[PDB]
């Protein structure tokens, strides 16, 4: 696979987010990637809703936390709408997707990559943005400024991302905490230190979109 | 696991002392901390903690739930719920 790989400059990414004080990274997370199968697959680049994966997943709990793979599994079913047209409110309302017309995009299913395993993650990341998970409850997580962080952090996985891309030592990460937390919403996780649950606990659970 | 689920300190003691300070403070209220009986953290955009605290409202104990919005990196601490 290629050395660096980074779907900003690739024009599959849209702008850094803000997911608030409601626990839904994992809307957050799932719309990342299908921002960005969806451009590398039509050519074009949108911005989908992240309050429709949050009021419309049954099997997450709204603001209380969720899954990036049921959330993903409600796109490949039924779609998603623009996040124009389902604004995020951050707190859970009941799903209207039914009531905003025909959805923007659909999915064809959703893969996951083989867990604790860093070479299975950078292959997929080089195919398209992945979701992905680590722990991000401590201190120096919270603190990031920048740099490629290697913690200290346990593997107790809390927080679902979007991996964008990775380079010789580090995996790219979209997070959703607004611009002003680490590299304008961005961390470089380091990779390679050979520790299979990945820093932080990060190639615990990934999956991504799968578009025919 | 649920990501961004709620899951069960120095720093969770002052943010329950921080919770009982800045409801008196809107509430014109004088409970006074007497206890962190349990506490459990959630990640959001920060971190949202979840305090169970005990304090002593007019000579009496009482139990609160308290919801505190932490953004270390804008060096913000919010109340977001306070209700027993």
């Amino acid at each position: 696979i290629p050395e660096y790989v980074d779907w900003r400059q690739k024009g599959a990414v849209t702008p850094v987010k803000n997911q608030g004080s409601c626990g839904s990274c994992w809307a957050f997370s799932a719309v990342v990637t299908i921002e960005g199968i969806i451009k590398i697959r039509t050519g074009n680049l949108n911005e989908y809703s992240e309050q429709e994966l949050l009021d419309c997943d049954r099997r997450s709990y709204g603001c209380n936390g969720g899954y990036p793979w049921s959330a993903l599994q409600l796109v490949a079913q039924y779609g998603i709408h623009y996040r124009n047209t389902y604004p995020y409110e951050g707190v859970q309302r009941y799903c209207r997707s039914r009531e905003k017309g025909p959805y923007a995009a659909k999915t064809d299913g959703v893969r996951q990559v083989q867990p604790y395993n860093e070479g299975a993650l950078l292959y997929s990341i080089a195919n398209q943005p992945v979701s992905v998970v680590l722990e991000a409850a401590g201190k120096d997580f919270q603190l990031y400024r920048g740099g490629i962080f290697v913690g200290p952090c346990g593997n107790k996985v809390d927080h679902a991302v979007a991996a964008v891309g990775y380079g010789p030592n580090y995996i790219l990460i979209k997070n959703s905490w607004g611009t002003g937390w680490g590299e304008n919403g961005y961390i470089r996780i380091k990779r390679g230190t050979g520790n299979s649950y990945g820093v932080c606990g990060l190639y615990t659970s990934s999956f991504y979109p799968v578009k025919n | 696991a649920l990501m961004g689920g709620i899951v069960d300190s120095a720093e969770v003691e002052e943010l329950a002392r921080f919770a009982v300070d800045e409801h008196n403070k809107k509430e014109n209220a004088l409970l006074q901390f007497s206890r962190l009986v349990k506490a459990k953290q959630q990640v959001v955009s920060g971190i949202m903690h979840h305090l169970t605290v005990e304090v002593i409202e007019g000579g009496k104990k009482k139990v609160y739930e308290a919801k505190v919005w932490v953004q270390a990196w804008l060096n913000s601490k919010k109340l977001h719920e306070f209700s027993p």
